[PDB]
RNA sequence: GUAAACGAUGUCGACUUGGAGGUUGUGCGCGUGGCUUCCGGAGCUAACGCGUUAAGUCGACCGCCUGGGGAGUACGGCCGCAAGGUUAAAACUCAAAUGAAUUGACGGGGGCCCGCAGUCGUCAGCUCGUGUUGUGAAAUGUUGGGUUAAGUCCCGCAACGAGCGCAACAUGACGUCAA
RNA sequence: CCCGCAGAAGAAGCACCGGCUAACUCCGUGCCAGCAGCCGCGGUAAUACGGAGGGUGCAAGCGUUAAUCGGAAUUACUGGGCGUAAAGCGCACGCAGGCGGUUUGUUAAGUCAGAUGUGAAAUCCCCGGGCUCAACCUGGGAACUGCAUCUGAUACUGGCAA
């Protein structure tokens, strides 16, 4: 059964980029939208939008630069079978700072850089580069 | 271009009469400034094999975005059974790598690096894994470019 | 340098003077050059040869290790 | 604890002048600097990557007469210290006092200078003493009637005297002003080979 | 293996008894043939050690002085071409004499300096 | 209570170019479901291959592996009327065992030809450069359709050329048998 | 510790040199004698055995054996595999266990933040100091990644309610 919707979102992006899809759609959730917001603000995806009400669908517009997909890697870190939490000092650097780690903190989902500047740890959702 | 001979190997094919020995030569060439290529040459004599390898190496060179004679970030490279890891190091570290990886990194112009070869250490595949690792390494500028940000934002 | 006898003598005398046999042979090289014997003072005697151009055939160094034969063919046109 | 053997062979094996002779006459007239020592000397095979790294380490050792245990301890110190390890290592060898007695010109060779073995006006008879910035090194009075020290200074006066030190006549003293940078020393030592050899 | 599986279930010289040498008494002294591709009369001996283990030991160098009831010091070290010979006798220790007329690697054959 | 009980491929879910079939529903030649077979793309793979029925990209949980032997054996337990099954070691011994693929050679494998059916053998072979393919040994060229006494010649062809043989003007290619 | 006396005088060895691995020749031997960490070497021109000459490495030590970790990503948490190399139970149902679609509220167990207490000294590390130097001794710091308590945060996971 479906036991990790976030890993599914990341995979839809990974597989979408590898297949040169313009957009990818999926069942929405508040956490998926929170992650989509971070990906947009850091410039990994172009745009997102939620459509529906009873069964909302999240669409992500993927971005390509010089033919190549911009999301070169995207990996689930914390997962249902093994949750991963880090203190502020132990927050991971992705690609020596050139990538992002998405972190769920008590002040919402944000990048590792924003968590570190806010002085927060949290759950490491995924690495993006 | 600096040129380095990594490995020479005697190979054999059988014929009606007996065995026909020949030689293979694996070489790397580089400008010492983020340009590197490898060549693999085969001939009945060792010096002919090396010459063929060096000619191949000069025409199959790729560009690597260096930083101060070290890498931009930790990189993984894979080819066949060879899996390599390479990490940026501080000045005065030197090339902390095995011989095949060392030859590549030296001619490429990487002075400081920590490396490790996992899986098969077969030179032919280690060199391909290493160059594969280097060529897909991102600089901050191209990251900034693809993400549509400034480098200070990155 | 061209005359087949002088080149044959150039090889044999060089093998007596401890020149590496491939160096003498490649310098000699339509031409073929064979050298056969205990080459490099090998216990196993071997034959080696190099050709360049056409040699259409159908159309002695007295070393420390023993006798090494040398043969030269030069095709310098027809007739 | 000392190499007390024929000295020219070292420079011959290394294939470079290691500054191990007095200089009464030329190195070429003394020995074959081109040729490696021994019966199989005019031979020169390919040397391995290991063999190259070894010969660079044995070069930097054999100049100073530092045996392996003591040389290894310098590497460890150089790696420990902040900054560039290879540069730190040369700085530590240059910081030695027994270089200074020779370098200032009191011994004809380092072997002689070592037979002859004051810093900040205190007697120090230790070859391995690390001389610091702003330290005054000097000679005694009791052994300034030796002809050795007279001759050695005349040998020293033909060399290029060092360019971070201040040797003086008579009272015969000089300040270690600063530690040398890598720019000061010979661009010939490839000290990264020594760093790599001990990293092995 | 999954994390849950790992949580449930996590990841040649025996007669010396981790001593550098053992003393022993020769119960038989003989020669044996090496395995292929070698040919020689290799000098071995069965030895009862002070800990009660009985083992075959090799006698190295050119010519030896060991009988039954000779008291020898063995060390570790197999002989590749004698299967089941895992120990060497120390030359120039206890009864076992130094090798006669050795001049190189003397310290390995118990031979005092000429 | 075991089988090469095999797809030698655990179950569940999601995602990711195509082509041709089979079978079984269903809506208006055109759709839309289920099950199934063959080919193949990216990707993956040591290679062979797999390829929306993944061996691709991911997530959940389980089972299992840790050199070849000794050994799925001994001992103990449990099960069985028995045959035996199941759980499952150690001493000891070797520096390999193994997988896939490559060039030969070989087959009481297949196809097509030839010969009164020093040497092989006057047999028609044997190679190289450069290019290209393969991680690589290597391959291609030299295979294929014809034709010839002949790698002879023609035509096609990721090969393009060249050498030694063939032929032409007795002549024995590269090599084989430590002959 | 210092000063004086006499005279190079009283003071250099051990392993190695076929590849891995820095260092090669001659003589003796002839699958013998022997070597060997691994591959291997020795049957008449042995850089591999034994001696010598030369050489390389260490040096008041040098070798050998034993033993631990490393290299070994070769038990793989970091960090591996299971079509054919070792590896998918013959197939299923299913208790314990692990995991759990989506929304709101609540809680604050996990998680996160801060504070406080503790985490002996020595050791390690850093900057200094003292023995002529060094080892060694030593001042202050850092560290001791932990544990507990209190006060907060509430995204995510868990509990509860709808
Ligand atoms: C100590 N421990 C419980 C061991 C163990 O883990 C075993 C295992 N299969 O994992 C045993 O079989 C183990 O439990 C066990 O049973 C052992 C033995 O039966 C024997 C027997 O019977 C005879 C000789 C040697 C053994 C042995 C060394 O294999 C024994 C080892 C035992
Ligand atoms: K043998
Ligand atoms: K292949
Ligand atoms: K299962
Ligand atoms: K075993
Ligand atoms: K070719
Ligand atoms: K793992
Ligand atoms: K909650
Ligand atoms: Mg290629
Ligand atoms: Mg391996
Ligand atoms: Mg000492
Ligand atoms: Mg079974
Ligand atoms: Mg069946
Ligand atoms: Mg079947
Ligand atoms: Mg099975
Ligand atoms: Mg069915
Ligand atoms: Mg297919
Ligand atoms: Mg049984
Ligand atoms: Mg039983
Ligand atoms: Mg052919
Ligand atoms: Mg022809
Ligand atoms: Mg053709
Ligand atoms: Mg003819
Ligand atoms: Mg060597
Ligand atoms: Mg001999
Ligand atoms: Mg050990
Ligand atoms: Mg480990
Ligand atoms: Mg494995
Ligand atoms: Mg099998
Ligand atoms: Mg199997
Ligand atoms: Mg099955
Ligand atoms: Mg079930
Ligand atoms: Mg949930
Ligand atoms: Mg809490
Ligand atoms: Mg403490
Ligand atoms: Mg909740």
């Amino acid at each position: 059964s479906m036991q990790d919707p976030i890993a599914d979102m990341l995979t839809r992006i990974r597989n979408g980029q590898a297949a040169n899809k313009a957009a990818v759609t999926m069942p929405s959730s508040k956490l998926k939208v929170a992650i989509a917001n971070v990906l947009k603000e850091e410039g990994f995806i172009e745009d997102f939008k939620v459509e529906g009400d009873t069964k909302p669908e999240l669409e992500l517009t993927l971005k390509y630069f010089q033919g190549k997909a911009v999301v070169e890697s995207i990996q689930r870190v914390s997962r249902p079978g093994l949750r991963i939490y880090k203190r502020k000092d132990e927050l991971p650097k992705v690609m020596a700072g050139l990538g992002i780690a998405v972190v769920s903190t008590s002040k919402g989902v944000m990048t590792d850089r924003a968590a570190r500047q806010a002085g927060l740890g949290g759950e490491i959702i995924c690495y993006v580069a | 271009l600096q040129e380095k001979l990594i490995a020479v190997n005697r190979v054999s094919k059988t014929v009606k009469g007996g065995r026909i020995f020949s030689f293979t030569a694996l070489t790397v060439v580089g400008d010492g400034n983020g340009r590197v290529g490898f060549g693999y040459g085969k001939a009945r004599e060792v010096p002919a094999a090396i010459q063929k390898a060096m000619e191949k190496a000069r025409r199959n060179m790729i560009n690597v975005a260096l930083n101060n004679g070290t890498l931009q970030h930790p990189v993984k490279g894979v080819h066949t059974g060879s899996r390599v890891f390479m990490q940026p190091a501080s000045e005065g570290t030197g090339i902390i790598a095995g011989g095949a990886m060392r030859a590549v990194l030296e001619v490429a112009g990487v002075h400081n690096v920590l490396a490790k070869a996992y899986g098969s250490t077969n030179p032919i595949n280690v060199v391909r894994a290493t160059i594969d690792g280097l060529e897909n390494m991102n600089s901050p500028e191209m990251v900034a470019a693809k993400r549509g940000k400034s480098v200070e934002e990155i | 340098e061209l005359d087949a006898k002088l080149v044959a003598d150039s090889i044999t005398s060089q093998l007596e003077r401890r020149v590496m046999f491939r160096r003498a042979m490649k310098r000699a090289v339509g031409i073929k050059v064979e050298v056969s014997g205990r080459l490099g003072g090998a216990e196993i005697a071997r034959t080696e040869w190099y050709r360049e151009g056409r040699v259409p055939l159908h159309t002695e160094a007295h070393t420390t290790y023993g006798v090494i034969g040398v043969k030269v063919w030069i095709f310098k046109g027809e007739i | 604890a000392r190499y007390l053997g024929p000295k020219l062979k070292l420079s011959r094996r290394e294939g470079t002048d290691l500054f191990l002779k007095s200089g009464v006459r030329a190195i070429d007239t003394k020995c074959k600097i081109e040729q490696a020592p021994g019966q199989h000397g005019a031979r020169k095979p390919r040397l391995s990557d290991y063999g190259v790294q070894l010969r660079e380490k044995q070069k930097v050792r054999r100049i100073y007469g530092v045996l392996e245990r003591q040389f290894r301890n310098y590497y460890k110190e150089a790696a420990r210290l902040k900054g560039n390890t290879g540069e730190n290592l040369l700085a530590l060898l240059e910081g030695r006092l027994d270089n200074v007695v020779y370098r200032m010109g009191f011994g004809a060779t380092r072997a002689e200078a070592r037979q002859l073995v004051m810093v900040n006006g205190r007697v120090v008879n230790i070859a391995s003493y690390q001389v610091s910035p702003n330290d005054v090194v000097s000679i005694r009075e009791k052994a300034k009637k030796q002809s050795r020290v007279k001759a050695a200074l005349e040998l020293a006066e033909q060399r290029e005297k060092p360019t971070w030190l201040e040797v003086d006549a008579g009272k015969m003293e000089g300040t270690f002003k600063r530690k040398p940078e890598r720019s000061d020393l010979s661009a010939d030592i490839n000290e990264h080979l020594i760093v790599e050899l001990y990293s092995k | 293996a999954t994390v849950n599986q790992l949580v449930r279930k996590p990841r040649n010289v025996p007669a010396l008894e981790a001593c550098p040498q053992k003393r022993g008494v020769c119960t038989r002294v003989y020669t044996t043939t090496p395995k292929k591709p070698n040919s020689a009369l290799r000098k071995v001996c069965r030895v009862r050690l002070t800990n009660g283990f009985e083992v075959t030991s090799y006698i190295g160098g050119e010519g030896h002085n060991l009988q039954e009831h000779s008291v020898i010091l063995i060390r570790g070290g197999r002989v590749k071409d004698l299967p089941g010979v895992r120990y060497h006798t120390v030359r120039g220790a206890l009864d076992c004499s130094g090798v006669k007329d050795r001049k190189q690697a003397r310290s390995k054959y118990g031979v005092k300096r000429p």
